[PDB]
């Protein structure tokens, strides 16, 4: 029913299944790394915003949830990150005033080339 | 064309040396001239 909804799901499922089968084809031929899994562990950890680290520690020390209290805990973290990003879009960041917003969205400054090397 | 071009560099030179009076000393007869030559053609391009 409602082919307009079925087709995108069909193609999404196709490509995602192909990705899974490719991951399987790569984990058997080339077996997984034993310790660089910690490299990827920490390097997917580092990009977690600050507003989520408050539950990360709450995830370490026992009192996480049963299964449901976190699934309403991280919701408000998502939402305050959402409104914070909205304010960074409109009124800018914490160390940035309206002149610098006009500078950034006018693309007035070049990326620093002398500091690069 | 001679008078027009000369007066053009004259005007931009007046504007500059009036903007920053510190290098309006004769010590810069090769410096403010070096700036006029750079400013009569366009904008000085920073490497970055």
């Amino acid at each position: 029913p409602r082919l307009a909804a079925v087709m995108p799901d069909a193609v999404y499922a196709l490509v995602q299944g192909t990705h899974k089968l490719g991951e399987y084809a790569h984990d058997l031929v080339f077996p997984p790394t034993p310790e660089d899994l910690r490299k990827l562990e920490q390097q997917v950890n580092a990009t977690i915003p600050r507003e989520f680290d408050r539950v990360r520690q709450r995830y370490a020390e026992g009192k996480i949830a049963n299964d449901e209290q976190l699934s309403s805990e991280l919701e408000d973290a998502s939402f305050n990150w959402y409104r914070r990003q909205l304010r960074t879009s409109v009124v800018g960041a914490t160390d940035e005033e309206l002149e610098d917003v006009a500078v950034r969205k006018l693309r007035l400054e070049p990326p620093a080339l002398q500091a690069s090397l | 064309v001679e008078a027009a071009y000369s007066a053009y560099l004259r005007r931009i030179a007046e504007a500059y040396l009036a903007e920053h009076p510190q290098m309006a000393a004769p010590e810069h007869a090769a410096h403010v001239a070096r700036v006029v030559r750079s400013r009569a053609l366009g904008t000085p391009l920073s490497f970055d």
